[PDB]
């Protein structure tokens, strides 16, 4: 919800 | 990685019980979205993961194994259960949001293996 890594593995979900 | 023609699988009280119970309730957790899938390196822009993480693991692969009869016992599940923990913790940093969402995955982890069969034993289709 915070991390770098996290918020880039949400974006890529929302694909 | 999920298929092996050449190594042999079993299927097993115990392999069956990571599989029905274990890695479902594993699967359907709210913190169990990023460990759904393999880290893709390319799509998250990280050039260095391949070559810290020696082992990539994430609970789809796992859950494929097991509906593959992959496994021959069940250490060699949840030895994939402890890679995967192990590289959200190697890589991230230990305050990180997602080691956080790991250790509670992994805590309710070593809950349900708690009541797992105590001994393996093969099952055999009939």
């Amino acid at each position: 919800w915070k991390g770098y890594l996290c918020l880039r593995k949400r974006i890529q979900r929302t694909y | 990685e999920v298929s092996n023609p050449k190594k042999p699988g079993r299927v097993t009280n115990q392999l069956q019980y990571l599989h029905k119970v274990v890695m479902k309730a594993l699967w359907k957790h709210q913190f169990a979205w990023p460990f759904r899938q393999p880290v893709d390196a390319v799509k998250l822009g990280l050039p260095d993961y391949h070559k810290i993480i020696k082992q990539p693991m994430d609970m789809g692969t796992i859950k494929r194994r097991l509906e593959n009869n992959y496994y021959w016992a069940a250490s060699e599940c949840m030895q994939d259960f402890n890679t995967m923990f192990t590289n959200c913790y190697i890589y991230n940093k230990p305050t990180d949001d997602i080691v956080l969402m790991a250790q509670t995955l992994e805590k309710i982890f070593l809950q349900k293996v708690a009541s797992m069969p105590q001994e393996e034993q093969e099952l055999v289709v009939t």
